[PDB]
């Protein structure tokens, strides 16, 4: 078909390419290197080839693919690893043995030889199917029990054969449906545009809380599945609890994490420590590989792949929306997707409009995280998925001002500030509460009120006490310590208590390793009955030291209450619980006398 | 008696479709051989899968044409693309019907109803009005707020932004605005209150889900949806085509306040996200930039959206545009806020500093403009005092902030006592006369009387700025 | 001491709230206004140059 | 220059060549570069301008064999108050010297407000001395020059830190620049004061310090002049 006419660096011109789209990706040079239209010129179509190309020579045949960046999915895309543009790196080091990556490499995204167990569904022959229509499930492993697949959004018509049960490979066709007299045949698999997003028949709010199991940001800072999150990204701040809490503990049915550019040694330490990383459901069983799929991009990879990565991670994302379960898209940092974007933009020599970034990075990114969101999922039957998107940044200088961050901070609802201080003191997960916010407290008042009705008020008060108590440390420091009021040294104490024993959180421990949402309610009002009882008994009653040293029975009470093992049953930790709080009220009453 | 029968448009007028499409750079596409092609000419793209996308010539070549798509230019191919070439810049389908209907950002119906049954398409952008046919707005409506009503008051007319920034409630504060606002002085009409209230026009480019869904059901909150016509873009909607919300939004409420004689309340939320989009274009464009990479030209387009607002000689309607923006960096020297300053009559300064303070709403008025208060107070309108009391509140409070940073340089003790009467003013100011609830609504006269309060706590002989006559005249009880 | 400590606890309370607060917002002008948009002049010049 | 070069070269007259603006001949070379589509050099300045300035200052100066001479005395404003500009800059990398007539220095009165901070004459140095002004010029020029700096730098750290952290020579420092501005450089329009008159003015000024801390200039001169009174 085309011709290769001129080649200068990462961009190739095509010669007599006529019929080319703008963004439809192409097959360069006899390595068939893939490259992506940026440029028309008549016959004369600009490619941005992906690898390097110090090899192409001018007349070499380009093959147009004749569709865009399209993202294969289907089953056996879980429990795998991909590339920014989704190349099995996996089967990429099988088949050829090889230490680096072969260039011009073209193995399927999902493996075609692996025979999937297919269950036709409730659609049958002659019915009329549109598109996202479960047309039949697939047991993909173990922990995706039902791999829904789906027609894909674009199309419809009316189904003229479907296979019987059995078991089918990617390449088999499965379906066959009629529009317009001419005929379709459907895989288990469907490729979708990158960068359109994934169309669901009607996105809703999401109110239903990302549950990750960190106390401090399921009480304090809560975040929706659904919803958008930014922490930052920056080396040693600890971000490595929160990104295996969220894949490990959290309340999604699948998991895609996303490694924009981040360096070498830390994508291998990911690709290490993932697949040795199990589940929680029916008593840590599984591993969260099953549940989990990455995008892998270290330091030097194609710049394109790079920037595709974190669309190519929402896609798979959306694609598993649309089967009902609620997915969760970790970034390792939106400042290197970023970076590949200038890169982009340089290379292009667009206009840099602020600090050399395109004028559309606000856009994208605001475009990026409006994918996210609860969404009933587009065809029958009536099934709702949720994508929540949580982003990490990293700023070159750490200044924080860059105009990614600051679009991150604007878009994102919630944010959850990791700080070096804190990662230094060993106090984990090193959530900074003082900078740290959440803008989805609001929306979660309708679940708390129908869970947990106290939840929103003591979650504010515990944020007020924790403020007092930060500006009543520099009063401390300014003054002296005993210029402190008896309700003074309360608000520190039972401020300190608090870092101590419900911000701080081992993990690795077996009783806080995930802490459910109930247990994180029942400690809010333990502390909170701590914090107000000390109060009134002060008020009302005699110096503060007396009681407190009385009283600190009761305080390594609620010190261990965070030691409760949740694995005893939520009725058997509420219930103990009731008493602790029943003995805390006795025992307070007996002390103020 | 029917000026109407004069439109004769039954006309036919057959389209070129061209498949002479050359190639496409960025959002802009280029077609070589359009015969006679016009300046402004919208166009209707048709892509090889069949979906239809639209967009308007920028610049025009002889017989050459380049088309920006509003929906993006990702998938155009230059062998099965056609262009549809309308003859006509773009217009929207006006109506009086719209209030009461939901629109997409590009005037499409999103509120699963029909399309406009139009009683007229009113074109883009329409003519400036004659310098020599305005009418000076001094009519001034009474918001509710204490912190705009008595100082920085808004006249019917206005064109007032919002500053603010991203996390502050700025929306909030256009609902209560929109949901209290009213003449000091209504003209009672009908006693019936039904042309007394305010027809809103509300257009969102660039806002997320979560803000459309909170104006819509702020709107069904106090009965204004009848009386509001919305044109939703949102976040995921394409951002080129961000650049005629705004002026979809303008046009009709030019139709329905300069033709059906209504008051339009005009709301045009994250305004920064327009600009956004104008820089965008003006990057693939490629032409001249200014100050942080926004286009020369930034000034005048601004103007275009803005000026729209204001009354006439012979029609009695009004736009009171309120356009919230948000600093990107809290700066106020930042090319969005400083050109809409520039060209706006005064701004209401949404200030993050108040707002950590927890006081609602946080309006820092210091910084806080209103060009057309001059005017639309005295004795007839309002009362006799409003102008300077409200000049001693702005000295008063410019007093105790500078007083307020001279405590933290120089300690409590080195402060003078006028000192010490400004920073318990400054208090007593920002938490009981800025603060006021979300539905709270106080007349311009009880928040005068609110500021006659604050105002006493100074002894009458330094009250400088207050004319000797207002102040024995008010400055006592009553 | 009394006195010194003052002055010296006024000083440096005032360096740290005017003296640093200006020149931290004097450099943050000269480089981000000043030198991004003589950049960005030069830019736009070679560009068209280029062009 | 070119009549200015006939009269001093060729019929042997001391020409005083002023010009007025150079300012405006530096925009009206930018227009002239900017309507020609060239390369820029600064700010929309020609990248040529260094020759041009060069062929307009050059021009200037004794030559060998003729009894003539032009002393030129270009002005010109900068833009902003600053030396960094192109047009200030471009002048002094080939004039010998400048005379800085400074803003906030008019804004106080003085007339000529002349900083002298800024302010050289690179070829003062072999026209003052034994035989030519007086032998204490080059020595009372450097001490009034360092006593003027040292004056600004404590003036800035006043402004920075407190008066008693200032030293004696400080204090002594901002003395001397105040009665400096206001007696020596302030001067009327129509006053015409030899160079003996303002080196006797000097040093009166200078004779605010001790003996000990004129250590710019010679012992010789400093016990030759210091007790004249």
């Amino acid at each position: 078909y085309g011709a290769i006419y001129s080649v200068s660096g990462p961009v190739v011109i095509a010669e007599n390419m006529i019929g080319c789209a703008m963004y439809e990706l192409v097959k360069v040079g006899h390595d068939n290197l893939v490259g992506e239209v940026i440029r028309i010129d008549g016959d004369k179509a600009t490619i941005q080839v992906y690898e390097e190309t110090a090899g192409l020579t001018v007349g070499d045949p380009v093959l147009r693919t004749g569709k865009p960046l399209s993202v294969e999915l289907g089953p056996g895309l879980m429990e795998t690893i991909y590339d920014g543009i989704q190349r099995p790196l996996k089967a990429i080091k099988e088949e050829s043995q090889s230490i680096y990556i072969p260039r011009g490499i073209d193995t399927p995204a999902l493996d075609r030889t692996i025979k999937w167990q297919f269950t036709p569904g409730k659609f049958q022959v002659g019915d009329h199917i549109s598109g996202g229509d479960i047309y039949g499930s697939v047991f993909e492993n173990s922990l995706i029990s039902s791999h829904k697949i789906l027609l894909p959004p674009r199309s419809r018509g009316t189904i003229t054969w479907i296979a019987p049960a059995g078991e089918y490979t990617l390449d088999e066709k499965i379906l066959e449906v009629e529009f317009d007299g001419k005929k379709s045949d459907f895989t288990l698999y469907h490729t979708w545009p990158v960068r359109v997003p994934r169309p669901v028949t009607e996105k809703l709010s999401a109110d239903y809380p990302l549950l990750t199991g960190q106390r401090v940001l399921d009480a304090l800072f809560p975040c929706v599945q659904g919803g958008t999150t930014c922490i930052p990204g920056a080396f040693g701040c600890g971000k490595t609890v929160i990104s295996q809490s969220l894949s490990k503990y959290s309340n999604s049915d699948a998991i895609i994490y996303v490694g924009c550019g981040e360096r070498g040694n830390e994508m291998a330490e990911v690709l290490m420590e993932f697949p040795e990383l199990y589940t929680e459901m029916s008593g840590t069983k599984e591993p969260i590989m099953k549940r989990t799929t990455l995008v892998a991009n270290t330091s030097n990879m194609p710049v394109a792949a790079r920037e595709a990565s974190i669309y190519t991670g929402i896609t798979l994302a959306e694609y598993f929306r649309d089967q009902g379960k609620n997915v969760s898209m970790i970034a390792d940092s939106s400042s290197r997707w970023a970076e590949a974007l200038r890169e982009i933009s340089g290379r292009l020599g667009e206009m840099p409009a602020d600090q050399g970034f395109p004028a559309y990075l606000g856009a994208k990114l605001a475009s990026f995280y409006e994918r996210a969101g609860k969404a009933v999922a587009l065809g029958s039957p009536d099934r709702t998925g949720s994508v929540s998107i949580v982003a990490a940044v990293s700023p070159a200088g750490g200044d924080f001002s860059d105009p990614v961050t600051t679009a991150t901070l604007g878009i994102t609802q919630v944010f959850w500030g990791l700080d070096k201080k804190l990662a230094q003191r060993k106090h984990f997960p090193s959530i900074n509460t003082s900078v740290s916010y959440s803008k989805y407290t609001n929306v979660l008042n309708k679940f708390y009120d129908s869970n947990y009705p106290e939840f929103p008020v003591l979650r504010d008060r515990m944020k007020e006490i924790l403020s007092n108590a930060e500006e009543l440390e520099q009063v401390v420091q300014l003054v002296g310590k005993s210029a402190l009021s008896d309700s003074d040294k309360i608000t520190l104490d039972v401020a300190t208590l608090i870092k101590e024993d419900f911000l701080q959180q081992n993990g690795y421990s077996t009783y806080d390793a995930f802490c459910p949402i109930w247990k994180t309610f029942d400690m809010m009002r333990a502390f909170i009955s701590y914090h107000d009882e000390a109060q009134k008994a002060v008020a009302n009653g005699a110096n503060w030291s007396k009681l407190a040293d009385s009283t600190g029975d009761v305080k390594h009470a609620v010190s261990s209450s965070k030691f409760f093992e949740p694995s005893r049953g939520e009725k058997e930790v509420h219930g103990e619980f009731e008493k602790l709080l029943s003995t805390m009220q006795e025992r307070f009453a007996e002390s103020t006398d | 008696i029917n000026k109407k029968a004069v439109e004769q448009g039954f006309n036919v007028k057959p389209r070129l479709n061209y498949n002479t499409v050359s190639g496409v750079n960025g959002p802009l596409v280029i077609l070589e051989k359009v015969k006679f092609p016009r300046y402004n000419e919208i166009v209707n793209l048709t892509l090889p899968d069949g979906t239809v996308r639209q967009g308007q010539v920028l610049e025009i070549r002889g017989d050459r044409a380049i088309v920006q798509v509003f929906e993006g230019t990702s998938g155009i191919d230059v062998k099965k693309t056609t262009v549809e070439f309308t003859g006509e810049s773009l217009r929207i389908p006006v109506s009086e019907d719209m209030l009461g209907r939901i629109f997409d950002g590009s005037g499409r119906p999103i509120d699963n109803g029909p399309k406009v049954f139009a009683e007229d398409y009113l074109d883009i952008n329409g003519s400036p009005i004659n310098p020599y046919a305005r009418i000076y707005p001094e009519e001034m409506i009474s918001t509710g707020v204490s912190a705009i009503d008595t100082m920085n008051s808004i006249a019917r007319g206005q064109k007032i932004p919002i500053f603010s920034a991203s996390g502050l409630p700025h929306n909030e504060i256009a609902a209560q605005i929109c949901r209290q606002a009213g003449l000091v002085r209504p003209t009672k009409d009908v006693h019936d209150g039904h042309e007394e209230n305010f027809s809103i026009v509300f257009a969102a480019m660039g806002v997320n889900l979560e803000t459309a869904r909170f104006f819509k059901q702020d709107f069904e909150e106090n009965g204004s949806l009848e009386r509001t016509s919305l044109f939703l873009n949102l976040a995921n909607d394409p951002t080129i085509e961000r650049i005629i919300t705004p002026r979809l939004a303008l046009t009709t409420a030019e139709y329905l306040a300069y033709q059906t004689e209504r008051h339009v309340l005009t709301i045009l939320t994250d305004m920064s996200s327009y600009a956004d989009a104008l820089r965008e274009v003006s990057a693939a464009r490629e032409e001249v930039p200014g100050r942080r990479g926004y286009p020369g030209y930034m000034y005048t387009d601004l103007s275009t959206i803005y000026e729209r607002a204001g009354r006439v000689e012979g029609r009695n309607g009004s736009i009171t545009q309120i356009p919230i923006l948000t600093m990107p960096n809290d700066d106020i020297t930042h090319p969005i806020p400083d050109l809409t300053g520039y060209i706006t009559e005064g701004q209401i300064f949404v200030d993050r500093q108040l707002h950590n303070k927890g006081i609602y709403p946080p309006i820092n008025v210091l910084p806080s403009l209103s060009r057309l208060m001059k005017s639309a107070i005295g004795e007839g309108m309002t009362r006799k005092d409003h102008g300077d009391v409200s000049n001693q509140l702005y000295a008063k409070y410019a007093i105790g902030k500078d007083a307020a940073a001279m405590k933290a340089v120089v300690g409590e003790e080195a402060l003078s006592i006028e000192d010490k009467l400004s920073l318990e003013f400054l208090e007593k100011f920002e938490k009981t006369f800025i603060t006021q609830g979300a539905y709270e609504d106080r007349t311009v006269f009880e928040s005068l009387d609110q500021a006659w309060s604050l105002l006493r706590i100074y002894p009458k002989e330094m009250l400088n700025r207050i004319s000797p006559k207002i102040l024995d005249e008010f400055y006592d009880r009553a | 001491a009394f006195i010194i400590l003052d002055e010296v606890i006024k000083v440096t309370n005032r360096r740290v709230n005017a003296i640093e607060h200006v020149i931290i917002p004097r450099t943050e002008n000269t480089i981000a206004y000043i030198n991004s948009e003589l950049d960005e002049l030069d830019r736009e010049e070679f560009y068209r140059l280029k062009k």
